[PDB]
């Protein structure tokens, strides 16, 4: 219960069926934390809103990742990396700047 | 017995309904009733057998036995 | 029930840290015991790609000094003929012997080792 | 040192593999 | 614990060399329904099955010959990069004793 | 101060003898030091396949030697506090043996099917409370498929220090605790076992003793 859970995209694919055809689908994504490092994704999907959400709660609690931070304000230094195509430009600032990014990066 | 059972469908339970099952078969559930697998784990875990995680622990430990009869019979020679 | 994703490569330091985070309020009870005796080469979660180009891998072609003595044996006469266990270790029987014999007599030679080679032949067949 | 596993001249060799034409043209 | 290279050096599969046209005697380390997979020792175990001349005295601790013939069996095929093994030698068997 | 279980036999390496069950000439008497053909090598078991003998890997004893001791003194210390090893073992070459083991000892084995999650999913297929193998000895990590056991995966989506009896046709990954050897001689397998059984049976008593010993204070 010490966790806290927060809503990040929602997509409204339009999943096949059958007798219906096209029906708006959600993909729910979660990111399970509560400060002092811990962070994990989730992964998941369906139709309703409750179970999709618990769905990726669950998947996410189960794999879950305690990241190594350094203090609370800012981690050790600037990682870059190219996952795919994403481009990971991380700058290590200190009191005084303020969380400047994507609202989703601010979650997280 | 079922005579008290018969008696009673006859007189105060006759239901009528063409189905076999639906009608009034009143009886102790002792028997009626199915079991399945009660405790599978005691003190700190330790189940019934060493077949515990390959499901159906008893199908196998059967056929673990049966192997092992098979072994000491050629040992010795519907 | 703690971090078991395969990115990193080992759990200890998982665990650890998710201990340490507040996650995890008891301990289970491995921890002293890996703790205690340490893996040799440890997980590390590492890309197992394969050998395309020149990515070779030194491996050294084991070869015993007995290989030249055997060669000479069974090319001067018959193939092997004699039984041979195998089971217990370091076995003897007849062609063994003759190996172990050659060994004993090899090197030290110097000379020519056909001439003893020859004299072990005629003394075993004869 | 020779109870150790040292690659040597690689015996086992078998002569030249000849199809037919060994040396009769 | 002894010396290393010797035990290394001195050993049945290492004594054995490469085994070609190799007459080895061994036992049976396991009855089969209909085979008769000899060990003795090597790599890999023959396969064959019980022959007409005398087929009763191979027990479970016999002693039989065999021949030893291609301890490998092996083979790239068309697109397998890697082999594919059989565990398995196949030798011609000779007799009891 | 009934803890000392947590401390006294862990301070010490081989309490058990455990070096003393086997060495390195009980290994060479046994033809473990072999491997597969080198055709399907893996590439993390370069550093242990010391050298080959005509498409035949071998591997050095001392490595060996080391590895098994790491992985007996794991598996002793585990045992110690009931700890549920499993053993794995679908080749079918000596399932007979290592269910015998097993039975002998208190540790249990995989050597079936392994169907929808027995680690991973063991709530419905089993009760709630059930605590899972903290162990995991792969007596054959190799099935009759050209595939290593997938029961790796499953350990290491459960965080379980597993031990396997590796060797080139394996891929040493994720495993805690890999223990190179020949798989294919049944000397080496009936001696892996025995020694086994002896180590559990050992670590077992020892346990029961000093823990009564220790509640007794
Ligand atoms: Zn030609
Ligand atoms: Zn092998």
């Amino acid at each position: 219960e010490d966790f806290d859970t927060r809503i990040l995209e929602v997509r409204n694919v339009f999943t096949m069926t059958a007798k219906e055809g096209r029906k708006k689908s959600i993909r729910v994504l979660v990111a399970v934390g509560n400060g002092k490092g811990a962070a994990g994704f989730s992964i998941g999907k369906a139709t309703d809103r409750m179970d999709a959400f618990r769905k990726a709660k669950n998947r996410a609690v189960h794999h879950l990742h305690y990241i190594e931070r350094y203090e609370d304000h800012t981690i050790f230094h600037d990682i870059s990396l190219r996952f795919k195509r994403t481009h990971i430009k991380m700058k290590k600032q200190p009191k005084g700047y303020g969380l400047r990014c994507h609202r989703a990066i601010i979650t997280i | 017995t079922q005579e008290d059972i018969d008696r009673a469908i006859a007189y105060l339970f006759p239901s009528g309904l063409f189905e076999k099952r639906a009608r009034p078969v009143m009886k102790h559930p002792e028997q009626i009733f199915p079991r399945q697998r009660a405790i599978q784990w005691g003190e700190d875990g330790r189940p019934f057998h060493y077949l515990f995680y390959t499901g159906k622990q008893s199908y196998y430990s059967l056929m673990h036995d049966v192997y092992g009869m098979l072994l000491n019979l050629e040992k010795h020679q519907r | 029930a703690g971090s078991r994703l395969e990115t990193v490569g080992s759990i200890f330091s998982r665990t650890r840290d998710l201990v340490r985070a507040g996650v995890l309020k008891e301990k289970p009870l491995w921890f002293d015991v890996y703790d205690a005796f340490p893996p040799l080469r440890e997980p590390v979660f590492q890309r197992p790609r394969v050998r395309y180009g020149k990515a070779k891998a030194p491996i050294q072609d084991i070869w015993y000094h007995e290989d030249r003595i055997r060669a000479k044996f069974y090319s001067v006469y018959g193939s092997g003929q004699r039984a041979f266990d195998l089971f217990n270790p370091n076995f003897k029987s007849t062609c063994q012997r003759f190996v172990e014999k050659y060994t004993e007599l090899q090197k030290l030679g110097e000379t020519d080792e056909e001439k003893l080679f020859v004299e072990t032949g005629k003394a075993l067949l004869a | 040192n020779e109870d150790l596993p040292i690659s040597m001249e690689n015996p086992y060799k078998e002569p030249l593999k000849k199809c037919i034409l060994c040396g009769k043209h | 614990v002894e010396s290393f290279a010797s035990m290394l050096r001195h050993s049945p599969l290492t004594q054995m060399g490469p085994a070609k046209d190799k007459l080895v005697i061994g036992r049976i380390f396991h009855i089969v329904e209909n085979d008769l997979y000899i060990d003795f020792g090597g790599k890999f175990h023959c396969v064959c099955r019980r022959p007409e001349v005398d087929g009763e005295k191979y027990q479970k601790g016999t002693r039989v010959r065999l021949r030893l013939l291609d301890l490998e069996l092996t083979s790239r095929f068309l697109g397998a990069t890697t082999d594919t093994t059989v565990l398995e030698a196949n030798a011609v068997l000779l007799g009891i004793q | 101060f009934n803890d000392k279980i947590l401390n006294e036999p862990l301070k010490h390496s081989d309490f058990f003898n455990v070096k003393e069950l086997f060495s390195v000439r009980s290994l060479f008497d046994a033809r473990v030091h072999l491997g597969h053909k080198a055709g399907c090598r893996h590439r993390f078991m370069e550093p242990y396949i010391f050298g080959s003998r005509l498409d035949h890997d071998i591997i050095d004893l001392e490595q060996t030697a080391t590895h098994l001791q790491l992985a007996l003194n794991f598996t002793a210390h585990m045992a110690y506090r009931k700890g549920i090893i499993l053993f794995i073992s679908r080749n079918r070459q000596f399932s007979y043996l290592i269910e015998n083991m097993a039975r002998d000892c208190g540790e249990y084995a995989h050597t079936r099917y392994f169907r929808g999650g027995m680690l991973t999913n063991a709530r419905l297929l089993f009760g709630p409370t059930v605590r899972l193998p903290d162990l995991i000895i792969f007596l054959h990590t190799l099935n009759n498929i050209f595939e290593p056991h997938v029961a790796v995966r499953d350990a290491a989506k459960m965080n379980i220090p597993t031990v396997g009896i590796v060797d080139t046709n394996c891929n040493p990954c994720l495993i805690t605790y890999p223990v190179p050897g020949n798989d294919d001689s049944p000397l080496a397998v009936h001696l892996y076992c025995r020694l086994f059984q002896t180590a559990i049976t050992r670590a077992k008593e020892k346990r029961q003793q000093v823990e009564a010993l220790y509640r007794l204070q």
